[PDB]
This record gives C-alpha cells, structure tokens and sequence, in this order.
C-alpha cells in the first residue's frame, strides 16, 4: 500500500551518460 | 550530450542550496518530516 | 448577552468546573437549587453570561460536562452544586480512557464527540451573542486531554471567529501523578497551539509551593487547588458580568496579550492571597496587590518569571480603585524590573479594572503573564518525553488505538518550535 | 542600441552570476489578499524621506 | 439656532459625556428627569412636548456595557432611548475590528439617527466628537464616523476631543497602533483636534487638587469643564462672543496644523481656594504654565503659533489685555515670527458652575487655553517610535490583519504622521 517517489534526477544522470562513439 | 550533463549538473547544481514567527512558521514542515 | 460557553473534560476538568460553577453561583448569589438569592441587581443584570433562565426562577449553568467514565461525574453530580447542571449536558461514556490520550481521541472520544458537539450547538444556538467557548481539563490525562483536544478541533472548525479559551492543568515538573504525562502534555500542546485561541497554564506542584507558602494551608486537598484556579477563572471574565471602569473583554484581554498567533499560553495568578494569620496584619491596597502579582511565587504556574522576560502582561484589577493609582504601578512595576521586561514592546501592561470585586474582598486581581518563561516548562516536558520515546516506553498503547507513530513526532516538533519561539524573542534585541 | 545591447550583456552576466532567479509569471486565486513584501527597514527609511 | 451636536464615541467617549451632560444640566437648570421648573438650551437641547429637554447627542459604543450604565443610571430620563446605541461585540481595542468589520452596521444606525437630529436642528455650527485615540471603539468607529459625516453633512465644523495615549504609562499595548491609525484617519476629516492626556490630567489632579488617588470620574469632570468653557459663548453671552466656526478662522493656521493643547485655570479645590487673589493675570500665567496643559509635552521646546482664551466671569477687556500683553512681553513663551498677533481673547459672563461632589470650586474667574502649536509635534515623535519599534517585529499586526486590514495601510498611516512631523518642523521654521 505503499506510494513512491522516482525522482527524476536520475534520469537525467541517465541522459549525462551516453556511450556515444561508433554507436552513435 | 554536452548540454543533457549541463542540465543534470544544474539539476543538482540548484538543490544544493521578515518577522522571526514567520521565519519558523514557513519551515515547520520541514522539521517536522525531517525530525520524524 | 455575549455569553460563554464552558466545557469541562476529564476528571481533573469535571472537578476544576464544579469548583468554579460553584464560585460562579454564590458570586451571581444562586442558590445550589438554582434560584436567584443575591438580593443584588448587578448580580442579575449579565446572568445569562453564564446560565440560561429554566421555567421557574431557576437558572442553570452553559456548561458540557463530558468523561469516559461515569464515577467523576456521578460525584459532580452528586457534590454540592450538582444539581444545577442540566443532566442533558452530562454526556459521557462506560469505558474510560486508561490516561490514553489516544483512546480520548481517537477510539473512545470519537463515538461521543457526536453527542458532544450536538450539545454544544445546542446551548451555543440559544445564545444570543457568543463571546466563546472555555473548555477546562488536565494535559497529561486520557480522557481529559483527548477529548478536549478533539472538541476544540471540532468547535474551532465550526465558529471560527468565537473565542476559545482553555484552561489546561499542565502536568507538574518534580512530581509526576501518571506515568504518560509527556506524551499526553506534547499531543495535547500540538493541538492547543493550532487550535486555542487563549490557553491558560496551570501547575499542580506550584499551585501547592502557593498554598503552603503564602496561604500556608497544612492539608490542601484538591478542593483547595480547584477553589483557586477557579478564583482566577472567574476573575478572567468579571469584566463581562460587571460594569467596570476600564472594562475588558476576552478578545480585549487576546489582542492586548497575544503578539504573535502562536503565543498564546499564558502563565496566571490570583491576589490577595494572604495566610489567615498576617489577614489583619497585611494592607489591603493597590501598590501591595501589584507587588504580590508580580512576584514569582505567585504565579499558578511551575516556571518562574525570573529566568524568561515578560512579552505582556495583563492585569485585571476589581473593586472602587484609582486607576491613577494602577497605572502609576504598573509603570512603576516595568521601569523597575525592566531587565524582566521585553525592550520592544514600549508598554508591557494590559490594566483592566472592573467595578465589582469578589465577594469578601475590597479589592481583588488577577494577572495574566505572556512571558518567555514557559520555555522552561516545554522544554522539561520536551526532556521527559523524548526520554521515553527512546525506548518507545508505553507508546505501544496509543500505536494500537489507531494513531501513526509519526503524529508524535509532529507533536513535538511543533512543541519545541514553540520552545524556541519563546527563546527568540526572549533574547530578540531592537533594532 | 548600442547602450541597450551593453545592458542586455550586463543582464546576462548576473544571469550567470546567479543561476536560475525565479519569477513569479502569474498569480491564480491567491487566497488571503497578499501586499508586495515589506522592505528591509533602512529601505523603508530611505522611500519615507524620498516621500516627504 | 446654535445648535451643536454631540458624539460620543467608545468607553471613553461616554463616560466624559456622563460628566459633559452633567455638566450641561447643572448650567442649564434642567433637571436629571429632563425638564426643568432664555432659550440658552438651545444649543445643546431640544424642547419637547411635554417641555422635557432632549440632549442633541449620540451614545455610540459596540459594547453594551457602558451604554447600559447610562440606560440605568440617573441620566435615563433624559437621554433618548434611540441615541443610546449599543452593539454586540466590543471592538476589543481593534481599529479593524471597530473599522472594517463590526462597526459598518453601526455606524449606519449612528448616521441614520445623526440625520434625525440634525433635522431637528435650524442651524448647525457643527459636530463635537469625543472618542479615545487608542482603542478599536474610539479609533475604529470614530474615524469611520468621522469619515461619513465628512462625505454627506460637508461644511459642518467637525471638533474631535480626542484623548491620546500618555507618554510612558498606559493601558493598552497596541494602544500606539491604533492611535497611529486613528491619527491617520482624523488627519483630514476633523478640523479641530483637541489633545488630552490622561498623564497630564493625573498630574494636574496631583499637584493642583492635590489628589493623590485621581481616576477616571475626575479625569473626566476636567474635561468636561474645558468643553463647556469652549462652548460657553455659544449659549451665554459675553464680551467678544467667540464662535465655533471662528476658532478655526482665529486658530487653524494650516489645515493640518489644527491638532491643539488645552489647559484650564484655576485648578484648585475648596480649601486652596478664597486664599490667592486669582486675579485675570495670574490664571492666565497659570494657564500659561506647562504644569496646568492637559498633554504631556513641554510648550518650551516648540513655538506657540495661535492661542485662544476662553474666559468666564468677572473678566474684563483691560484685564485680558494686560495680561496677555504681559505673556508676549514674558521671554519664556515664544510665539512665531510670521504671526505676530497670534491671540484670540473671547470674554462671558457666565462663570463656570460647579458640580456638587466634585473638587473643583467655585472660582468668578476661570480661562480655557486651546493653543496651536509646533510642540505638538514632540508628543507625535513619541508614538512615531512607539509604533516603528513595534512595527519592525509586526507585533498585534495578525490581529488587525484578521479583521481586513494590510500592511500598506499601517505603513501609509506611520509615513502620513511622519510627514505630519514634517510639517510641524516647517511650520515652526521661518
Ligand atoms: N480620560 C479618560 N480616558 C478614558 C476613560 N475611559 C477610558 N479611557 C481611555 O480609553 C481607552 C480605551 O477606550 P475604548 O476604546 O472606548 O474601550 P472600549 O469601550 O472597550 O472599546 P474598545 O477597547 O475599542 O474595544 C483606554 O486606553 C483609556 O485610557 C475615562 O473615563 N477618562
Ligand atoms: N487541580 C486539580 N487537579 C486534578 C484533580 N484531579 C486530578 N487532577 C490532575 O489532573 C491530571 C490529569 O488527570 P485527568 O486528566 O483528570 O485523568 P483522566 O480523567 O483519566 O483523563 C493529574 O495529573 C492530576 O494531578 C483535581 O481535583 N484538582
């Protein structure tokens, strides 16, 4: 019965980290 | 890339940071959840 | 005709309101069987301040008698004056409140606060005017406390604009009667600071260093404490019942005292108070009033005045005396103890001075202190309670009448913001 | 032009110097009716002796 | 055909009319009943059928205390029922609450009997208000009083006696904020406001009745004296008739500058009195002395702009003359240079009667001095600070906030007695 917060700063750390390189 | 690291340093870069009733009277929520 | 409406909770607050409706009655000269007997018209003029006129000569007192447990009020009831009240306004359950502020609040309190607030709004409709509400009752018991807190939510969210006036019973700093004092006194304080509009601070323990010390009374039974605390509850409202020269009502008495919303306990204290053997020996006179008022062992309540500085002070004085002479006091009193005295506030004193004294006194007063000393008293209440939430002591009762553990903490969050309110401005310099 | 360009440059350094300053951009159904926030007491001196 | 009305306003306001009223019909002959066993009543009374004397005067408080007291007191039968208005709340030393939110009804009630009288009245000189600057009845309720008949009587004379907190003893604590708001608000609306001390009055009571227990009847039996010395011409006549609508032409200088100190003289009781000549010159060096001045504040720091001496009795041209010319001579009192007369000298033959069970005697010489002058402004620094140091914390400011008050309107009432400060300076200036 629990509600939760995601806080949203980790996807933005998710968006800061990017392979890149050949990939992209 | 360069500006997606910009907005999550920023992000972060911001969280970091009159009578004396209302001084208290403003952040008694706060103690109170960060107390409990 | 801006009437009152009283509201006793509790076993301490069942005795305390039989005490005072008892004062109340021979100051108003009715009869324990409610006829009028004062032979005196200004004793009649405001009457329905506090009682409403019956079918006959009758009159029978605004007041909300409500408990847990019948005992308490089957001796109320039974006790001299019991026959006053109307039985209607007994409203009480069969299971008590074990000293549970919970089960005053949550579980048992809430079934009857129906009742409760159906005669409250009951004797409140009738009224033609409404000053407000007086609820008295014991921080530091069940029943007392719980339902209290309740009923003042209630009536708050109903007549906000009504005053509402308390007179709580604070549990006693060296001596302690029930284990969970603490924990009743910081759910019971939470309530009062967001609700109370005037909340009035009583210690058993001081009241008993007055009574041995300037009354000098060997055995003072509770009889004793309740004859006093309901002296100063009658003294706090003669300015309504009485012609007075310099007249003061509750909200008078609000405004001048109460700076700041949240600063609204006050400690209290009654003059002349004098041993049976210094009565002849004593001066009865305005200057040795003011200088038994402000004295510190005066003061009804455990904190003394000495160690905290007075926000405001008011003083309601009675009987045919010269305001030159109150005044002149009063001043006298603030240039003197200046240092006891908050810089800015350019005049500490609220006199007021009402035409008709107590019965068997020429002069009477009652003094009414918002100082910064009542941080000392939060702060012991603050030492005890977190003393015992620790280790969660007797906390397992009110988890299981249905309340967060987290309501607690909030309560005593809230008490010692106000602790430090009271520190701040203590040491608040102008300028 | 010139001078407003150089204000312009000027707005954008304390930009950067304070990150992010919030505007309140519009108010809906404030409540209790809220005045303009009272001014520290020396400013309030000052604007007195310019009234009088 | 010289008709004054009078309001009263708060506790204040009707206990020093209790004594103005009193005094009245001790002058007049007219019984407490309302009748008395030539038309000189005129002026404060109205003739019924029945010969009975009505009171034109209005008894207006939110409170049903005080009313009540008149309602059964000696003065029932005099007063009419309908001028006695009684509210149901008191103001509670609240200007917002006797301002904004109780007093809207009653005041309309108050207007709508002001009317009734003031079309019993041929003529009107004008209003005598007498309320308390310093409580939400006598602040609140006064201005806004004030503010009504300003906007729909327009060119009566509005007098306001108004009684100002005392410099370092009081009874109220938000008494400087409501006095600040009060002041604020009477600034524009009254022509002549009258000062009054209740410090200043014990301390007169102290030396010159030498009473070491004055209170609030007494207090009030001073003030009433004053008023009824100001009034005198009006109902008895004299030598040099003064007029109410003259004290403004004789006294107001500038229309702000119209804030005025009164001192009366003799003050002396039975047994002092028959033992000094209390000649025309000594009551009027007495009503000169700062000690006989009904508000603490030194005349000596400022300079005297206009005063008017009201004399009754055995008073005579060539001694108000000489004294008065022996006051300008006097180096002590310094009057400004851009008025060089600065003196209004108004002559009755009536003395001022007595009221039995008071301390005043029965003197055939007494002056009434209401001065205009820059020292006034003293008084006003006084509560100019006594509000700021309060005001810088916002202390009772949630209590005048709740009943529709802003924070605008405390700082636009402190800034408006600043520039009033201001133009004390200037006036005093040359
Ligand atoms: N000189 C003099 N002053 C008085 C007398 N009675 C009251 N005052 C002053 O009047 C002030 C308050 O008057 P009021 O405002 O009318 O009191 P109230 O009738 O209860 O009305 P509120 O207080 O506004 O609610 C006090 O500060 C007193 O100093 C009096 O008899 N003589
Ligand atoms: N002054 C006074 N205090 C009392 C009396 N009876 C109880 N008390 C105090 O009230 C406090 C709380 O008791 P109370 O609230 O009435 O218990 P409850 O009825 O179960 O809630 C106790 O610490 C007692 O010291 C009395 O008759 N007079």
């Amino acid at each position: 019965l629990v509600v939760a917060g995601e806080a949203l700063e980790s996807q933005l750390e998710a968006l800061a980290g990017a392979p890149i390189t050949l990939a992209e | 890339r360069r500006q997606y690291g910009m907005g999550g340093s920023m992000g972060p870069g911001a969280g970091a940071p009159r009578t004396i009733a209302e001084t208290m009277r403003v952040a008694a929520d706060t103690r109170k959840l960060g107390k409990f | 005709m801006r009437e009152i409406v009283h509201i006793q909770g509790g076993q301490c607050g069942n005795q305390i309101g039989a005490k005072f409706w008892e004062v109340v009655s021979d100051e108003h000269g009715i009869d324990p069987t409610g006829t009028y007997h004062g032979d005196s018209d200004l004793q009649l003029e405001r009457i329905n301040v506090y009682f409403n006129e019956a079918t006959g000569g009758r009159y029978v007192p605004r007041a909300i008698l409500m408990d847990l447990e019948p005992g308490t009020m089957d001796s109320v009831r039974s006790g001299p004056y019991g026959q006053i009240f109307r039985p209607d306004n007994f409203v009480f359950g069969q299971t008590g409140a074990g000293n549970n502020w919970a089960k005053g609040h949550y579980t048992e309190g809430a079934e009857l606060i129906d009742s409760v607030l159906d005669v409250v709004r009951k004797e409140a409709e009738s009224c033609d005017c409404l000053q407000g509400f007086q609820v008295c009752h014991s921080l530091g018991g069940g029943t007392g406390s719980g339902m209290g807190t309740l009923l003042i939510s209630k009536i708050r969210e109903e007549y906000p604009d009504r005053m509402m006036l308390t007179f709580s019973v604070v549990p006693s700093p060296k001596v302690s009667d029930t284990v969970v004092e603490p924990y009743n006194a910081t759910l019971s304080v939470h309530q009062l600071v967001e609700n109370a509009d005037e909340c009035m601070v009583l210690d058993n323990e001081a009241l008993y260093d007055i009574c041995f010390r300037t009354l000098k009374l060997t055995t003072p039974t509770f009889g004793d404490l309740n004859h006093l605390i309901s002296a100063v509850m009658s003294g706090i409202t003669c300015c309504l019942r009485f012609p007075g020269q310099l007249n003061a009502d509750l909200r008078k008495l609000a405004v001048n005292l109460i700076p700041f919303p949240r600063l609204h306990f006050f400690m209290v204290g009654f003059t002349p108070l004098t041993s049976r053997g210094s009565q002849q020996y004593r001066a009865l006179t305005v200057p040795e009033l003011t200088q038994q008022m402000w004295d510190a062992k005066n003061m009804m309540c455990a904190a003394d005045p000495r160690h905290g500085r007075y926000l405001t002070a008011s003083a309601l004085f009675r009987g045919r005396m010269s305001t030159k002479e109150v005044d002149e006091q009063m001043l006298n009193v603030q240039n003197k103890n200046s240092s006891y005295f908050v810089e800015w506030i350019p005049n500490n004193v609220k006199s007021s001075v009402c035409d008709i004294p107590p019965k068997g006194l020429k002069m009477s007063a009652t003094f009414i202190g918002n100082s910064t000393a009542i941080q000392e008293m939060f702060k012991r209440v603050s030492e005890q309670f977190t003393a015992m939430f620790r280790r969660k002591a007797f906390l397992h009762w009110y988890t299981g009448e249905g309340m967060d553990e987290m309501e607690f903490t909030e309560a005593e969050s809230n008490m010692n913001d106000l602790v430090s309110e009271y520190q701040q401005y203590q040491d608040a310099s102008a300028e | 032009a010139a001078a407003a360009a150089a204000a312009a440059a000027g707005a954008a350094a304390v930009a950067a110097e304070l990150p992010f300053v919030e505007q309140v951009e519009e108010v809906i159904a404030e409540a209790p009716v809220r005045g303009p926030p009272a001014p520290p007491p020396a400013v309030a001196a000052a604007q007195r002796a310019s009234r009088l | 055909m010289r008709e004054v009305i009078s309001i009263h306003i708060g506790q204040a306001g009707i206990q020093v009319g209790n004594a103005c009223w009193e005094l009245y019909c001790l002058e007049h002959g007219i019984q407490p009943d309302g009748q008395m066993p030539d038309d000189a009543f005129n002026t404060f009374f109205s003739e019924t059928g029945a010969g009975k004397h009505v009171p034109r005067c209005i008894f207006l408080d939110l409170e049903p205390t005080v009313v009540d007291e008149v309602r059964t007191g000696t003065y029932r039968q005099l007063f009419h029922p309908e001028q006695l208005i009684s509210g149901k709340e008191d103001a509670a030393n609240n200007f917002a609450r006797g301002h904004y939110t109780i007093g809207k009804e009653i005041v309309d009630l108050a207007l709508d009997r002001i009317r009734k009288l003031a079309d019993n009245c041929t003529g009107l000189q004008g209003f005598l208000v007498f309320n308390a600057v310093g409580g939400g009845t006598g602040s609140g309720l006064g201005s806004l009083l004030l503010e009504r008949l300003s906007v729909d009587y327009g060119k009566k004379s509005k007098l306001g006696f108004t009684v100002y907190p005392s410099p370092q003893v009081s009874t109220a604590v938000v008494e400087p904020y409501n006095s600040v708001l009060s002041t604020h608000s009477l600034l524009e609306h009254t022509d002549v406001a009258v000062m009054l001390d209740n410090e200043a009055i014990y301390d007169i009571c102290r030396r010159s009745l030498d009473i070491e227990r004055p209170t609030y009847t007494n207090l009030n039996r001073l003030i009433a004296q004053v008023i009824s010395s100001l009034t005198a011409s009006l109902r008895f006549d004299g030598a040099l008739n003064v007029d109410i609508t003259e004290f403004q032409t004789n006294l107001v200088p500038y229309p702000r500058i119209h804030f005025m100190l009164s001192s009366y003289a003799p003050i002396i009781s039975a047994e002092k009195a028959y033992h000094e000549q209390l000649s025309v010159a000594e009551i009027t060096n007495a009503a000169f002395e700062p000690a006989s001045m009904m508000v603490k504040c030194d005349p000596r720091h400022g300079k005297y702009m206009a005063c008017c001496l009201m004399y009754r009795g055995d008073v005579v041209p060539k001694d108000v003359n000489a004294s008065v010319a022996t006051i300008k001579t006097k180096r002590t009192i310094q009057f400004v240079d851009w008025c060089p007369t600065g003196f209004k000298c108004g002559i009755n033959y009536q003395p001022p009667t007595v009221v039995p069970g008071g301390d005043l005697a029965k003197v055939q010489r007494a002056v009434c001095m209401i001065s205009n002058s820059t020292a006034i402004g003293e008084i006003f620094s006084r509560l100019d600070h006594k509000f700021d140091l309060m005001y810088a914390k916002r202390a009772f400011v949630h209590w005048y906030v709740g009943e529709g008050m802003e924070e605008g309107e405390f700082s636009e009432a402190r800034e408006d007695l600043a520039a009033l400060e201001k133009d004390f300076e200037e006036v005093g200036a040359e």
